RNA sequence: UAGCUAGUAGGUGGGGUAACGGCUCACCUAGGCGACGAUCCCUAGCUGGUCUGAGAGGAUGACCAGCCACACUGGAACUGA
RNA sequence: CCCGCAGAAGAAGCACCGGCUAACUCCGUGCCAGCAGCCGCGGUAAUACGGAGGGUGCAAGCGUUAAUCGGAAUUACUGGGCGUAAAGCGCACGCAGGCGGUUUGUUAAGUCAGAUGUGAAAUCCCCGGGCUCAACCUGGGAACUGCAUCUGAUACUGGCAA
């Protein structure tokens, strides 16, 4: 059954990147439009849009820069079967600071850069590289 | 404050006495999943207010009997 | 300026009619020393004619690597046949530690002080192709900002 | 516990010259070098990628005198060093004290100058250091005792020291026969020609 | 009794002395309740050759211990600053 | 492989045991040498291999190859055998140290000397 | 090795100890432990640490130091803080 | 520890050289004698056996053996697999277990941040100091990745209510 709805979310946008897709629908929650909202901030996709009043569905419109593709490799770090929690000082940078982790910390959903410069640590979500 | 814990009475049938199992939800240390595990404990209750099923606090006192170092203080949560 | 160099030669059959056949297979790999990194296969009767048109295949057929100062950017793994290859910028981890056939394509590349370990398969024909893509794939702090705005 | 034996054939299997008899005559004209290591010397190698690692190693241990352990311990403390481990590895190799007393050129060779050094014929700040492997720090005063002052070979020696290039890092004033190093030798002051991450790669394996 | 004593913990023919509060039936080298100093007999002729915490030692006066030779001439040495 | 699945039940790789019951693991064992022989090797090789069959100290009768060219044991002669084995012969595991306790050095040696029990000749 | 446990699990009272306590005894209740591995079997002194490892780990716990246990073998108490 | 005396005078072995693996030829032997960690050498011109010359590596040591970890991503948590190489239960139902769509409120158990107590000393690590240097000894710090308590944060997970 769906179990994890973020690792969904991302699995739209990896395969919504592979195939050229120029948009992506999915049902829409709280916390991936905080995951899309780190997204668009950090440079990841070009927007997104929630619709919809009883069944709302987000839409995030995705960025390719030449022909390739923005988004090289996301990938779902904190699943259901384990999940995994760092602190502020174990909080990991991806590709060496060039790609950002998106870590759900106490004050919001963040990156490893905004979350390791507030010095807080939380959950780590996914790696986008 | 005391330290007290939380549990659920596990079983009921002895002249005075309860015994509760205690969650404690820890990780593990080499597979870094979170796994429930118990502590059964011999807790000893005067007049025996508490009966099966239900949730109560409990502290430390000295030994009252074998086992038995633990002593209710609030019955919650009885509902069957 | 051109700084090749030859890893492995082999003695491959064929098994003709009237028994076998033997031929040569050399695989080199050319790089200046600046990114701009080849390799070439090249088979023969003889083994200098060998060595030859691997070096005449490698001189063409040549990839361009973003470098850092004197070495990678980010660990970066690449995968070919069933040869899984790791690498790791080592920012100033001295000298070129790799594995066997990853070292001489690793040291004409130009990068000079990686760390590698190699795994899976360890076939020199597919460690190389393994390195490359891995330093194809491997892209620049001035590309990542190119593709994401800033 | 050191070489004793013929030190042309070392300088002759690396196919560099190693500095072993500077002495008094000009570049070797007696040593047939690049020709013949041994019986088989004419044979080219074609060397080994392990070939070139080692070769490097021990061109660098003969020059400077230094065995194996001895060796292998300057490069776990270059290793343990802040900063880059085949620099830091010849900065320890110069800082050694008969390479000091040979820098100066207190003696023709370095084995001269080890047994300088050993002799107690040296002292480093006033104080007689009999050891080859001292290690010299910086703004350090060493100098020849007023015993071993004026015998013929530290004179013949500085005699050839004009011959050599004159290291930056040291003060080298022969009229006092006193030196002081200054400060440690750059990568860029020495050489030129050894590949320490060679020896860096053979160790780490 | 606890003992504000010597330890000889340095090299063979070197010692370094570390005066500690200890159980005065523990062993000479085992267990202390806390280290209060150290004293070098040769050192060189540096700087000190011996510091010694004054405070923990009147904490530890104050509370029963007992004061063997050496550490008595020690602080009859550093008396309160010389 | 499922994290679950090893919660449940560990990885465990095997003990991997040892070559040579030399028993407790030591250096050398001595032994009685109950009887000598000449045998015949596995089938790409052929030649008659010197080996003796052997009492241990610690109760073990093992097989042991004799090294070198020509020895002086016989049946009682008390050997120091050393662990290490012969693949051409089906089942020995174990060497004679030649210069040891009643195996005399390899007569007439002048390389490997040390691994034969030979002492330096005197020039 | 899937059942183990009758002072066994708990209660009341008496005794006992420096001190709580089935620690012990009388009576009453019929519990307690167990697949989160009891019980049985093989092995083993434990730790700070040591060796290896990039690390996570893996092996080990000689010297040095903390704790426990033993003092020919089995048992017992006496003196004494 | 310092000074003086006499004279290079008292002071170099061990393994290896077919590939892996740095370092090669001659002679003796001829499926023998023997070597060997694996691949495997030896049945007449053996760089693999035995000797010599030569060389290579280490050096008051050097080899062999035993044992551990590494390499071994060959138990894979980091970090593997399962159509045909070993590997999907013959198929289902289902208890305990694991996991669980979406919104709001509360809690704050997990999670995170800070504080306090503790985590003995030595050892490892860092910056210094003393033995002529080094090993060694030593001063100060860091560390001991932990546990407990208190103070907060509430995004995610859990509890509770809708």
């Amino acid at each position: 059954s769906m179990q994890d709805p973020i690792a969904d979310m991302l699995t739209r946008i990896r395969n919504g990147q592979a195939a050229n897709k120029a948009a992506v629908t999915m049902p829409s929650s709280k916390l991936k439009v905080a995951i899309a909202n780190v997204l668009k901030e950090e440079g990841f996709i070009e927007d997104f849009k929630v619709e919809g009043d009883t069944k709302p569905e987000l839409e995030l419109t995705l960025k390719y820069f030449q022909g390739k593709a923005v988004v090289e490799s996301i990938q779902r770090v904190s699943r259901p079967g384990l999940r995994i929690y760092k602190r502020k000082d174990e909080l990991p940078k991806v590709m060496a600071g060039l790609g950002i982790a998106v870590v759900s910390t106490s004050k919001g959903v963040m990156t490893d850069r905004a979350a390791r410069q507030a010095g807080l640590g939380g959950e780590i979500i996914c790696y986008v590289a | 404050k005391i330290r007290t814990l939380q549990g659920r009475v596990v079983s009921d049938k002895m002249e005075k006495s309860i015994v509760v199992a205690i969650e404690r939800f820890v990780k593990h240390p080499i597979y870094g999943k979170f796994i429930k595990r118990t502590t059964k404990l011999h807790v000893h209750d005067e007049n025996n207010e508490c009966g099966i099923g239900d949730v109560v606090e409990i502290r430390e006192c000295r030994p009252l009997s074998k086992t038995k170092s633990w002593t209710l203080v609030r019955v919650v949560e009885k509902a069957v | 300026e051109l700084q090749e160099k030859l890893i492995a030669v082999n003695r491959v059959s064929k098994t003709v009619k009237g028994g076998r056949i033997f031929s040569f297979t050399a695989l080199t790999v050319v790089g200046d020393g600046n990114g701009r990194v080849g390799f070439g296969y090249g088979k023969a009767r003889e083994v200098p004619a060998a060595i030859q048109k691997a070096m005449e295949k490698a001189r063409r057929n040549m990839i361009n690597v973003a470098l850092n100062n004197g070495t990678l950017q980010h660990p970066v793994k690449g995968v070919h046949t069933g040869s899984r290859v790791f690498m790791q910028p080592a920012s100033e981890g001295t000298g070129i530690i790799a594995g066997g056939a990853m070292r001489a394509v690793l040291e004409v590349a130009g990068v000079h002080n990686v760390l590698a370990k190699a795994y899976g398969s360890t076939n020199p024909i597919n460690v190389v192709r393994a390195t490359i893509d891995g330093l194809e794939n491997m892209n620049s702090p001035e590309m990542v900002a190119a593709k994401r705005g800033k | 516990a050191r070489y004793l034996g013929p030190k042309l054939k070392l300088s002759r299997r690396e196919g560099t010259d190693l500095f072993l008899k500077s002495g008094v005559r000009a570049i070797d004209t007696k040593c047939k070098i690049e020709q013949a290591p041994g019986q088989h010397g004419a044979r080219k190698p074609r060397l080994s990628d392990y070939g070139v690692q080692l070769r490097e190693k021990q061109k660098v241990r003969r020059i400077y005198g230094v065995l194996e352990r001895q060796f292998r311990n300057y490069y776990k403390e270059a290793a343990r060093l802040k900063g880059n481990t085949g620099e830091n590895l010849l900065a320890l190799l110069e800082g050694r004290l008969d390479n000091v007393v040979y820098r100066m050129g207190f003696g023709a060779t370095r084995a001269e100058a080890r047994q300088l050094v050993s002799h107690k014929a040296i002292m480093v700040n006033g104080r007689v250091v009999n050891i080859a492997s001292y290690q010299v720090s910086p703004n350090d005063v060493v100098s020849i005792r007023e015993k071993a002052k004026k015998q013929s070979r530290v004179k013949a020696a500085l005699e050839l020291a004009e011959q050599r290039e004159k290291p930056t890092w040291l003060e080298v004033d022969a009229g006092k026969m006193e030196g002081t190093f200054k400060r440690k030798p750059e990568r860029s002051d020495l050489s030129a020609d050894i590949n320490e991450h060679l020896i860096v790669e053979l160790y780490s394996k | 009794m606890v003992t504000i004593r010597l330890a000889r913990h340095g090299a063979k023919k070197r010692p370094f002395y570390q005066v500690v509060v200890a159980d005065s039936r523990n062993a000479r080298n085992g267990r202390f309740i806390e280290r209060v100093g150290f004293f070098n007999p040769i050192a060189s002729e540096k700087e000190e050759g011996t510091r010694l915490d004054l405070d923990r030692i009147a904490h530890w006066v104050g509370q029963g211990a007992t004061i063997s030779d050496r550490v008595a001439a020690l602080i009859k040495e550093v008396n309160k600053a010389a | 492989a499922t994290v679950n699945q090893l919660v449940r039940k560990p990885r465990a790789r095997k003990v991997a045991k040892s070559n040579v019951p030399a028993l407790e693991a030591c250096p050398q064992k001595r032994g009685v040498c109950t009887r000598v022989y000449t045998t015949t090797p596995k089938k790409p090789n052929s030649a008659l291999r010197k080996v003796c069959r052997v009492r241990l100290t610690n109760g073990f009768e093992v097989t042991s190859y004799i090294g070198g060219e020509g020895h002086n044991l016989q049946e009682h002669s008390v050997i120091l055998i050393r662990g290490g084995r012969v693949k051409d012969l089906p089942g020995v595991r174990y060497h004679t140290v030649r210069g040891a306790l009643d195996c005399s050095g390899v007569k007439d040696r002048k390389q490997a000397r040390s691994k034969y029990g030979v002492k330096r000749p005197k020039a």
